[PDB]
């Protein structure tokens, strides 16, 4: 695009950098290399963060080549030496995007930043630091390569006075221990308590407890889930879509971690963060005086601040791993917890008291408070996670939970946002509340409030006999099918019509909600178009007489588009919608087969990727549906398969190619004679194992491997001089024999356009040196080397007639039998040419 | 000879409903696999677990084999058959909340 | 003009297949460069450039560079290929030495002398990882012909197997019978050859004198699923639990469940499932198995979708090396294809009768072999009843006896008649499904009961020419044609019987 390509550089060079980023991986995700390569220089010379965008972001999904490589490989390598921070981490996020590209120069990469982040151990050592630790992260294998000089150069780089290196140089020691646990620590152990006996503090202390955290992950995994805070019995459906050590060792890690928790109270923030979070993990492994030294630290912090957010995450780990000894500390931290609250970081507070119970009566008190706090994503979490563990009341959480919503939902934005958020997040007991957000979402012109009060309203009529309660929800529903129609933001359009499910299913078969969603399956947007085609065939069972004349109708539209349209996209949609409707209306398609199948195939034989691809879906779905009344047309299917398996040069994928064929050779039951009649079958099979790298590809290549059965061994037999050389003759001779033999085998094809003069030379000297007894090669030297000269072009000509020359010097008056071949030859190439004329003249 | 038994104890009835004494209860939560938990419970009356996968998710988050059940995804069965457990757990959904006595090496 | 060259020999610090590659390039372009016949010292220069047109002339620049050296230089160059062959091997390197030193072989000079007997010991290890069975073979029927061991003997019969030719491997078992006894010959031998029966009597006179052990039992219970016996196999389970370790157990389970499935106890399939490791391809299938017995469905496609994701390994392997090896794996997707249409059988009534052809139609493509039938049928048995598909389980009980085990046929026909005649004697047999009737009475006389099956075959065409008068209506008709098609065939047997 050129000049507005660079428009838009600029653009994105001085939120709106990352939605034009993102934008052009979107661009790049359809989508010359060289302006590309202009392009990415041009935005890289001049800001930063603009030019690691546009770099990384094409390799991803344009793919690494081995140019694209070698190029932007000096890009990364000169921005790595100097840079400034946050550019920083944004390179080494682009040396993670490369190293998981998965090329064969990834081995050379990784191991070059390897090797100099080795020599290194501040915008030097930092950034070897965030490349350590994201290539342990994406490639373990090649990070194991070097784990001698790791230990060593880090146990020594690591304690000098800066945190960004002690930031990650810990983190980058945790992605090298647990590879190490999985499959050293001696030289861990002794180089941490070398380092302790107060900036030697805090890196001792996660060092121990590596040892400790590793060895029992019961600790961590109460941390790692509270960061991040269908059915097996179901019937497929009958058309199938197309798609020691640290143990010995951890007693000293928390006695010399019970100490520094002691000692370093109050030091040099950070090193207390630090300790907040190692000594519940400490106490979870072995719980009284290592939990007095816990418990003074972590005691003393609830009450600060600052720490108050990571205090009670470690106050909940020490509640669960101290269970009896700890309920001494209950009316010290109940306290807290209750001066905390009033003043409205009590998200967090919420979430460990959730930890607390994973109890009392007295908690029926602590609710007046805690509901009175106010709605929170984590609240609610909790809450109702907390009836999941103890259900003593669960009817009276739903009580006072269903009587805050009340009062929240009787009277700014991102509140209302999140109070619909709950509202359609759990479960619940809500008739006037819907009639009453009937208002809101048609009175509100906030995008993203409609768009949650429809997904509120879509989980909250889950409950869907009094005629009026059918009333309503028939009067809701037709509201929703207007927004789904009518609605400008095709984002909202999509909630409410991919909200419509199963479930209403008994709704949608009204009459005006049929009538609704016939105008629905002319829509803009396709994809809403592709949903509404699949309600109206799901339903035609429920109402054929209906359903059935219109789908009729839609289904000749469908084909006028496909065979009448000569647009690659408008028969892409087309096909995908004559796909929606196979799966989802098998009867009223099954008496029209015939006419769709040869539409098909006629397409097939046409002389744009995706169109193939949906029609290839397609014809596997109608397959199943069928039902054995496709046999006829089974013959052109196979060969017109087969012909786009075999080769690459198909621009369709073989995964579909193989998935429809499977189909076909299931539902039809072509079984055992398809080998017969397609004897490569086997061969081109057992090529894919050999050839694909894809999962669900090589699969489907063994699943139809599967259906076509195990052909008998002999059943596939019917469907299916070197050596020699100096068997025979004595050694003197057999190497001349030999080496024409290898000389002639270069001589025929395109090698000999290579390595031309090469060859020709070799044969002469070798008549040279054999004298007369060469004539025994003539005749198989002769007419290829006459046919060489005949298709030979430019240069070589000139050369092959003076070498031809000296084989009839040798050869002498045994060149009688191709003499008048070559004369021929000499009249054709003849020219003014002065130097083929001094040439043949010579000859 | 048919069936196979690997219970040691004879019956646990009216042993366990006490409280306290010789097990301490626990509650395991096992997420479902791809080609399933991997436990077996063969218990008349107390449905004590009959055999665990050594590989499978639940030999990771304990779940020993000599273990008793009383609930399962929150409803009690503490009194029902073996059979109707495992018409439960296959019913229920893929992540199941189960309980295991975990007698305490007694 | 051997300084380069004892480089190239004792460098040996080579640690990829590029590496060894270099090795081989620069070898090969100075044994041109030095090579006395000066029709190939013209071609070093081609060799560069083009890789190919060096390796043709390999075995040639070879024998004349190693002609030429003075004793000194070839044990120098011999001790080299030794280490290079015994240690860091590359699959391309060593199918070049073994082609230079099978062209030696067919050389006047003779054979390269390396580490003594000519390597016949080495080589033929070598051939084997190289999956060269051919060569292998050679090699150690050369070492057969020095002297014969009982180690040789396995070694060649294992060969035999790998290529496909079970009679060689038969006349091997032969040898040993003759020339050292019994006691030298291990069961194993007879479960290589297949020789089920004879395996068992010898795993049956190994446990008797020796004390049981984990190798012996499960050596006998393999042998126990292999014929069928499902009964015994299962009383060998349920006796030994306990008694047993848990690398056994691993070992066990698979056997058990296939035994567990064969009687049709399912509360004793699952608790062996279970034990069986899930990374199995067999671990796959029988939770896949349980699957469709509790109607798991969604389950059993996962279950099925992994099953194949195993058995990647295995196609890949046994494709490399000829169609007759990729058979195994063959027969397995067979059974895993077939698992998938037994859930359209549960689910699609409309479907059933087109299933049962395909599946007929399947079974005779496959090879006659009885293990691989035993398979098949027994995961179509999870939703058809013997009954409900007859023709299929007499075409089973046919192989058996022409096969040579009768007894596994009696027994199939007993199971289809629905009443033993063996214990009745003195009973007619019965009439109803009289194809079944028809099929037991020849089997009868392949049993030497002659005179007593010519007998039921007198009473049984009475019994037909009267059920045919009585019973014929305008209806029956297509009945009344196949009944005169098997009636016109025991009229034939009668005659040639009598
Ligand atoms: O082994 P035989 O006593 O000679 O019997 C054969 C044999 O039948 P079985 O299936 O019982 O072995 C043939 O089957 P093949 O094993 O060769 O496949 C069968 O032929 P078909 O498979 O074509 O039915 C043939 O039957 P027919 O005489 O109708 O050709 C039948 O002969 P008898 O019934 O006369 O013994």
């Amino acid at each position: 695009x050129x000049x507005x390509x660079x428009x838009x550089x600029x653009x994105x060079x001085x939120x709106x950098x990352x939605x034009x980023x993102x934008x052009x991986x979107x661009x790049x995700x359809x989508x010359s290399t060289r302006f590309y390569d202009q392009l990415n220089h041009h935005i890289f010379e001049l800001e930063r963060k603009g030019g690691i965008l546009a770099i990384a972001s094409l390799i991803g999904v344009e793919g690494g080549n081995a140019t694209r490589i070698g190029r932007f490989a000096n890009y990364l390598r000169n921005l790595l030496p100097s840079n400034d921070p946050v550019v920083m981490e944004m390179a080494s996020k682009a040396i993670g995007r490369l190293a998981m590209a998965g090329d064969t120069f990834t081995a050379e990469y990784v191991e070059f930043e390897v090797k100099r982040a080795l020599e290194w151990l501040e915008g030097r050592r930092h950034a070897a630091v965030l490349v350590l630790r994201e290539l342990a992260i994406s490639v373990p294998t090649f990070f194991f390569q070097q784990v001698q000089p790791f230990f060593d150069n880090i146990f020594v780089a690591v304690w000098d006075p800066k945190q960004a290196i002690r930031e990650g140089a810990v983190a980058a020691l945790r992605a090298c221990l647990i590879l190490t646990t999985q499959r050293w620590y001696r030289h861990t152990f002794e180089e941490a308590e070398k380092g302790f006996d107060d900036d030697r503090i805090h890196g001792a202390l996660l060092i121990l407890n590596e040892l400790v955290r590793i060895s029992s992950m019961e600790g961590e995994r109460l941390r790692e889930e509270m960061e991040e805070i269908m059915g097996f019995g179901t019937k497929p459906r009958h058309i199938t879509p197309f798609t020691x050590x640290x143990x010995x060792x951890x007693x000293x890690x928390x006695x010399x971690x019970x100490x520094x928790x002691x000692x370093x109270x109050x030091x040099x923030s950070l090193i207390q963060m630090t300790i907040l979070n190692l000594l519940p993990r400490l106490a979870a492994f072995r719980p009284t005086q290592y939990l007095q030294d816990t418990m003074n630290h972590v005691l003393s912090c609830v009450k600060k601040e600052k720490e108050r957010t990571a205090a009670f995450q470690a106050l909940g780990l020490l509640s669960v791993a101290v269970r009896s000894e700890f309920k001494v500390y209950l009316p010290r931290v109940l306290d807290i917890i209750r001066a905390a609250l009033p003043p409205k970081v009590d998200a967090t507070v919420f979430t460990c008291i959730s930890m607390l119970a994973r109890i009392q009566q007295d908690i029926k008190e602590l609710l007046e408070p805690m509901l009175a706090v106010g709605l929170s994503p984590a609240l609610t979490a909790v809450l109702y996670d907390l009836s999941r563990q103890i259900p003593q009341l669960k009817k009276d959480i739903q009580d006072g939970l269903l009587k805050m919503l009340s009062l929240v939902l009787m009277h700014d934005v991102g509140s209302i946002t999140l109070a619909l958020r709950t509202l359609g997040s759990f479960e619940f007991e809500l008739t006037q509340f819907v009639r009453h957000c009937a208002d809101h979402f048609l009175n509100s012109e906030h995008k993203e409030i409609r768009m949650e009060a429809a997904r509120t309203c879509s989980r909250l009529l889950t409950p869907s006999v009094s005629q009026t309660a059918v009333q309503v929800v028939a009067d809701v529903l037709s509201k929703l099918l207007v927004v789904g129609i009518t609605d400008p933001d095709p984002d909202i359009r999509y909630c409410v019509l991919a909200s419509l499910d199963e479930r209403f299913d008994a709704h949608l078969a009204q009459a005006e909600n049929l009538q609704a969603l016939f105008v629905a399956l002319n829509d803009q947007v396709f994809e809403i178009r592709e949903l509404a085609i699949c309600t109206v065939g799901r339903l035609s069972s429920m109402n054929p007489a209906f359903v059935m004349p219109f789908l009729r109708k839609m289904l000749i539209q469908i084909l006028t588009e496909l065979e009448h349209s000569g647009i690659g996209r408008i028969k892409e949609q087309s096909a995908r919608m004559l796909g929606h409707l196979v799966s989802n209306a098998p009867r009223l398609i099954r008496p029209y087969m015939e006419p769709i199948l040869k539409a098909l195939i006629l397409k097939l034989k046409d002389p744009n990727p995706g169109v193939i691809n949906n029609v290839l879906a397609t014809i596997g779905e109608l397959a199943q549906v069928s039902g054995l009344e496709m046999r006829k047309w089974v013959d052109e299917l196979f060969i017109i398969i087969m012909d786009m398996l075999q080769d690459s040069s198909l621009l369709a994928k073989r995964q579909v190619a193989l998935w429809t064929l499977g189909q076909l050779v299931a539902s039809t039951g072509y079984v055992v004679e398809p080998y017969r009649k397609y004897p490569t079958l086997l061969e081109v099979l057992l090529n894919f194992l050999k050839t694909e790298q894809n999962q669900g590809t090589r699969r489907e290549a063994i699943r139809v491997l599967g259906l076509l059965g195990a052909l008998d061994p002999y059943k596939h037999k019917v469907n299916i001089e070197m050596l020699v050389n100096m068997g025979n003759l004595p050694l003197d001779e057999f190497y001349p024999a030999v080496s024409m033999v290898a000389l002639m085998r270069i001589f025929r094809d395109q090698s000999l356009s290579h390595h031309h003069t090469m060859v020709v030379q070799a044969i002469t000297f070798i008549f040279k040196s054999l004298g007369l007894k060469c004539v025994q090669f003539l005749p198989q030297v002769m007419p290829t080397f006459l046919n060489v000269i005949r298709v030979c072009d430019g240069a070589i000509r000139e050369f092959l007639f003076q070498q031809l020359g000296m084989l009839v010097s040798f050869v002498k008056s045994h060149i009688r039998p191709y003499m008048d071949e070559i004369v021929t030859l000499m009249r054709e190439f003849w020219v003014m040419n002065t130097s083929i004329q001094s040439t043949i003249i010579l000859l | 000879c048919n069936p196979k038994s690997v219970l040691k104890r004879p019956v646990t009835s009216e042993e366990l409903l006490t409280p306290g004494a010789p097990y301490a209860r626990k509650t395991f939560t096992i997420v479902g696999d791809a080609v399933g938990w991997g436990f077996v419970v063969r218990g008349s009356k107390p449905c004590h677990i009959q055999a665990v996968d050594p590989s499978g998710p639940a030999a990771a988050a304990g779940m020993k084999v000599c273990q008793f059940v009383v609930s399962v995804n929150g409803l009690n069965v503490l009194h029902v058959d073996y059979r109707t457990v495992n018409n439960l757990i296959l019913t229920g959904p893929r992540t199941i909340v189960m309980e295991v006595m975990e007698e305490l090496e007694c | 003009s051997t300084i380069n060259l004892q480089k190239a020999w004792g460098a040996a610090r080579r640690v990829s297949k590029d590496d060894w590659l270099e090795w081989l390039r620069r070898l090969s372009l100075e044994l041109l460069k030095d090579s006395s016949s000066p029709s190939l010292r013209s071609c070093w220069a081609l060799a560069q450039a083009y890789n190919p047109m060096a390796r043709d002339l390999f075995n040639a620049a070879f024998v004349s560079c190693w002609s030429e050296l003075n004793e000194d230089q070839q044990d120098e160059l011999i001790r080299s290929i030794e280490l290079a062959l015994t240690s860091q091997d590359i699959a391309e390197v060593t199918q070049t030495l073994l082609n230079l030193a099978e062209f030696m072989e067919h050389s006047d000079k003779g054979p390269l002398p390396l580490r003594d007997d000519n390597g016949i010991v080495l080589l033929g290890e070598r051939a084997a990882k190289c999956r060269a069975y051919a060569k292998a073979l050679h090699y150690k029927e050369l070492e057969f012909q020095k002297g014969p061991t009982p180690a040789i003997l396995e070694s060649l019969i294992s060969i035999n197997n790998k290529l496909q030719q079970p009679e060689a491997a038969a006349g091997v078992l032969e040898y040993a019978m003759k020339h050292f006894g019994e006691l030298e010959i291990q069961a194993t031998w007879y479960e290589k050859l297949h020789e089920w029966e004879d395996a068992l009597v010898a795993y049956d006179k190994k446990m008797d004198t020796n004390k049981d052990d984990p190798e012996l039992m499960l050596g006998r219970m393999r042998c126990l699923e292999a014929l069928g016996e499902w009964g015994q196999l299962h009383q060998q389970c349920c006796e030994k639990w306990t008694l047993v370790n848990d690398e056994t157990q691993a070992k066990m389970a698979r056997m058990a469940a296939a035994a567990a499935w064969g009687l049709g106890q399912w509360d004793s399939m699952e608790e062996y499932t279970c034990m069986i490791p899930r990374d199995t391809h067999d671990g796959a299938f029988y939770r896949a198995v349980l699957a469709l017995h509790q109607d798991l469905f969604s389950l059993a496609q996962q279950c099925i979708d992994k099953a194949r994701d195993l058995l990647d390994a295995e196609l890949t392997a046994m494709a490399g090396e000829s169609y007759s090896r990729a058979y195994g794996a063959m027969v397995s997707c067979h059974m895993l294809s077939e698992l998938e249409e037994v859930i359209q059988y549960k689910l699609v009534p409309e479907r059933r009768e087109i299933i049962r052809q395909i599946w007929w139609e399947r079974l005779q493509g496959c090879q006659r072999i009885v293990e691989d039938w035993q398979k098949i049928l027994m995961v179509r048995s999870l939703v058809v009843s013997p009954h409900e598909d007859m023709r299929t389980w007499l075409k089973y009980a046919s192989l058996c006896g022409k096969s040579g085990r009768l007894a596994l046929a009696h027994k199939t026909l007993v199971l289809l008649l629905g009443v033993d005649p063996s214990r009745q004697l003195d009973h007619p047999l019965p009439t109803v499904h009289p194809q079944v009737t028809y099929a037991y009475m020849k089997n009868m006389w392949k049993s030497a009961r002659k005179i007593d099956a010519f007998q039921h075959m007198q009473h049984f065409v009475q019994t037909m020419q009267q059920q045919a008068q009585h019973a014929i209506a305008t209806e029956d008709q297509q009945h009344k044609q196949e009944l005169h098609k098997l009636m016109a065939r025991c009229f034939l047997k009668l005659g040639e019987w009598q």
